[PDB]
């Protein structure tokens, strides 16, 4: 009766009922094997860390199978093949992708009824807009999604290899100037809790770290868990930086505040005010305080100055696309639309390219 | 997508677009703009009877039509609209319809979701309309120059019978 | 009471009632597959965009009553069976296109009367959109009132009565 | 009024059919497949040489609009582009949906300059000024003198400022010098 | 020789002018701005299908060495990706500078297909089939049986292996019958 | 005595003598300020790439000149002022960018003699790098010898000849 959505993202797989408020199973994606525990298990124990989901596209399917039935049993609890999974994919996903998701959530699980959708379309609907550029920066790349109509543009979707998983390897590089030599993938954890609790975007950096060298109050203070107690300067601002000067880590691409606009500009010319106005950010990354001034004010220093920016920002941001596909599951119409085993079976696995 | 659309929407959209010869003491009670709503189950769009304006009523009662109908979306849920605007351009006189998708921010997610993924099985069964309007603020729609904006641009020097 | 003028030109559509200064309904005369949608949602929307009208004669009649049928149903909301329509053309025309256009408008939408008049000379009228200008200044005068081909008028002569007539 | 040649030029054709008091001569009906379509196709084709591409249909329609508030016929050619080549003094800034301005300099009337030479866009039919010409030449020659001094315009894309006084210039060329020559130009010809 | 059209396609940009027995015909000239960078560009973008990000400029002279070396024009796209979808007879593996090894399937006729589709980059252009056969069009109707028969490519983007046969046949696709149409392929176009 | 053919394109630059079939100097035509560098040193290495030449027409001048002394001296190893140069173009193509490209030639390197052919026209003689190989094959003929437009000729015409003469 009830739907599952498990929410396929390169670096936290959410899994839960449909209906409910938020994701019930939130765990890595990483596959460890030694020198085979799935998911949070990896982190606890050796083992050489691997992501079939490490750019939103699946490169390693043998691990998906693996990723796919701990979720199913030991995550959710439930049996797949009594209870349809929603699944979401990432854009610019290969046809041939789209087919092997279904034919093996068919044929392995057994689940009576699946359905795949767009990251980027639900992630637009959880705003309540359905014409406007969506920023999906999550764990592992950032896209940015211009969607018109509830019909995304798949000639301009930007893909940047900046995302959290770089801003964390930048600011355990930072870390280690001060003293604290974070190494192993165990403080690693705590370099992610420090820069989820204590980071922030500057609305100028410059400034910021003009008063940063001379101010004290800026300085904050984190709790390891083995009760030392340790301080951060301006490494606050210098990590979620890297996103807007992508120089800090070394890749020359433009920041998500220039990709932006490079791919605004790459769609028609009478949807670019649209676009402009209804700008939406999605994923974890973007949970930063002060990020959305930034972005609005590096836009319109790029946009033209007669046409307006406005970027809104949902305090639910981080599980929108999530949200989105649960909302969508729990429909009591929906439960028609649903792809049932019946049509597969007639149709092969070419059946999500006409249903979807 | 999911909530379809019933007959006596179809039936009032056709009743509106295409108008008649008509008597003159029936054309006074024509429906000029008619909101869209979700039933307890939420699986049709229903129009409600209670909000709701006349083209007999406009000029008289309601001094203004556009300035009446800002107020009468509620803005703690989402709403879907039809306004017949009677417009002035500098190159001619015209009278199109205009699609309101009203969608609040403070409305919950379970009203904006359906809303905004049904959109496509409301529209597609209004043939022959052109003019779209999606607002999300209540301040973008509240201001008199959008209509003007979304319907012909800078062309529109008068909207409702009064210059802008 | 009122009657339709409905410049069906090459490459826009000048639709009205009579009696009026501007004509209320303008758009492109085109129509757009998927690689339908007619006027202005073809402008705004991957299509194949083509002009059903050549260079007054009208190529395809398939997208030629369906623009027709858009534009009274769909932008004007009127129903075609109560208000007379006015067509309009070119001189010197194919005898076939002016015949075409009366059965469709008699057999397919049942119009109670109709004409087809010239749109230079209706482009004069207006000199006392110069076309739908002068469509609508004839429309309203009482000594063309007599003159509309009717469904009782058109039954017998066919669809040859429109050459004897206009 | 009955009397007087018609100059109808829309969108995709245009057409001069002479009209006596109230009989019309069929026999001289000229029809041009020149109109303002292909006027902006052409000034699509001559705005790439200032660095804006247009190649869509969607933006089509702004070089359409830019044609319709920007451009005009000249009283002649060839004065107008040696004062476009000396200085900017023509040149006129235009503002795109986009944000962005353009700088058009002697587009403003070339492009409307095919009415007159078709030979831009690859016609090899006569202008507009000597189609009215030829067919009032084959016209009968008592009613002449009538149609000569009543050259009725009609259609948007005889809008453009100084159409008129280009059109009452050409005629007197072509017509004999005793003729008196007259360009009908209604403030609603649209 | 002197008469026929040419297809000139290099890297940043497509024309095609019809020149008939020394008068060229300037008024028929088409220009594609689809040329071997946005074929580069799209085997980027559909590369990363595969699992090879290439982002940075100096990455994608490798992509376009793999174009260069490794990508043909298809007969026909339909049968060609039948084959493609069933069984492996069609990839091929390249040897990287890095010395790793890729193998691309469908990718080898999918990007070199934009020329003919350009909906793939998003252009809304007619591929270069299209453009040629209404260039001819709107021709001389007396020319076009010399420049039917008569089609001589040029550029870097038509040496793929199979395109002078893929453009015959579209070309007598749209072409009537009775017309012979030629294809001038000659070994050093480039 | 030889001339100098150089395809200045869009995305290539095709430089060589005449006379020989293929051209020895071919690379990207790019700059590269340090985030100058010109051709295969900017290809190999940190920089900013762009093109100086959009469509057909020189965006930047500056650039252009950059690339035409790095392709004649750096790349060939030969002044300009010793043999006559041949440059290319696309047609309906803009008058300032051949005036330009007549001017620098002219006045920067002071060539004896040079010519603005047509890109097509070329490759169509190469037909009995095709352009080049027409430019190449065009430069060898003895009746072009008399129509390269001159210093001497350049000098009361100003930068106006190329119009009249090509
Ligand atoms: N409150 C927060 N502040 C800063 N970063 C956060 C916050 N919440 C999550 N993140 C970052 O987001 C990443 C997870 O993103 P994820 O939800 O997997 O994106 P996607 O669903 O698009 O794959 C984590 O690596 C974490 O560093
Ligand atoms: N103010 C203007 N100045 C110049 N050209 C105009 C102007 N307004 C409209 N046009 C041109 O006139 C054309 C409209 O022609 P129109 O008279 O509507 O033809 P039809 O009567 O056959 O529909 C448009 O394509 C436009 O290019
Ligand atoms: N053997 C080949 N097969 C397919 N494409 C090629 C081959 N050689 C070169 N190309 C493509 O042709 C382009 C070179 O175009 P070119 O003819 O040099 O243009 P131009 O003449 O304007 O310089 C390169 O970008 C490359 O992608
Ligand atoms: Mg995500
Ligand atoms: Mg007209
Ligand atoms: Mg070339």
């Amino acid at each position: 009766t009830t739907a599952l959505v498990c929410d396929n993202g390169s670096g936290l797989v959410k899994a839960g009922f449909a209906g409910d408020d938020a994701p019930r199973a939130v765990f890595p994606s990483i596959v460890g094997r030694p020198r085979s525990y799935v998911g949070d298990e990896a982190q606890s124990k050796i083992l050489t860390l691997k992501y079939p989901i490490e750019h939103g596209i699946i490169t390693n399917w043998d691990d998906m199978e693996k990723i796919w039935h701990h979720t199913f049993y030991n995550e959710l609890r439930v049996a797949p093949e009594e209870h349809p999974t929603l699944l979401t994919e990432a854009p610019l996903n290969p046809k041939a992708n789209r087919e092997k998701m279904t034919q093996i959530m068919f044929e392995t699980f057994n689940v009576p009824a699946m359905y795949v959708a767009i990251q980027a379309v639900l992630s637009l609907y959880a705003s309540g807009r359905t014409t406007g550029i969506v920023l999906d920066s999550g764990d592992g790349v950032t896209h940015n999604v211009p969607i018109y109509e509830g019909y995304a543009l798949p000639h301009a979707i930007m893909r940047l290899d900046l995302a959290g998983r770089d801003l964390t390897d930048y600011l355990m590089k930072i870390l280690t100037e001060r003293g604290y030599s974070f190494v192993t993938t165990a403080e690693r954890e705590i370099v992610r809790d420090i820069k989820e609790k204590l980071c922030y975007v500057a609305l100028d950096f410059e400034n910021e770290m003009a008063t940063a060298a001379s101010s004290s109050s800026l300085e904050k203070s984190y709790e390891l868990p083995d009760g030392q107690v340790i301080t951060i300067g301006n490494e606050r601002f210098r990590c979620p930086e890297t996103l807007f000067q992508p120089s800090f880590i070394g890749m020359e691409s433009a920041g998500i505040h220039e990709t932006t606009y490079n791919s605004i500009m790459k769609c028609d010319i009478d949807i670019r005010k649209d676009l402009y106005a209804n700008n939406v950010m999605s994923g974890g990354t973007t949970m930063y305080p002060g990020i959305a001034d930034r972005m609005q004010k590096e836009i319109t220093a790029l946009a033209p100055s007669t046409m307006k920016i406005k970027i809104i920002a949902p305090p639910e941001r981080k599980y929108s696309v999530w949200i989105g596909g649960s909302i969508l599951a729990s429909l009591s119409t929906f439960q028609q639309m649903w792809i049932t085993k019946q049509e597969y079976d007639e149709a092969g696995p070419s059946i999500v390219h006409r249903k979807c | 997508s999911g909530v379809a659309v019933s007959d006596g929407v179809i039936k009032v959209f056709n009743d509106m677009k295409v108008r008649k010869s008509s008597t003159p003491e029936e054309v006074k009670k024509r429906k000029k703009a008619v909101l869209f709503c979700l039933s307890e189950d939420k699986k049709n769009i229903i129009l409600e009877e209670g909000k709701e304006i006349l083209v007999g009523d406009v000029g008289q009662t309601v001094d203004d039509p556009y300035a009446t109908f800002v107020k009468m979306l509620p803005d703690k849920d989402c709403r879907y609209a039809l306004y017949d605007a009677t417009y002035e351009t500098k190159e001619s006189k015209k009278e199109d319809l205009v699609f309101i998708f009203w969608a609040p921010e403070s409305a919950p997610l379970k009203s904006k979701m359906i809303y905004a993924s049904s959109k496509d099985a409301i529209k597609k069964k209004l043939t022959g309309i052109k003019h779209e309007l999606q607002a999300n603020c209540y301040e973008e729609v509240k201001d008199r120059c959008t209509l003007a904006e979304k319907l012909g641009g800078s062309a529109v020097i008068s909207l409702e019978g009064k210059p802008l």
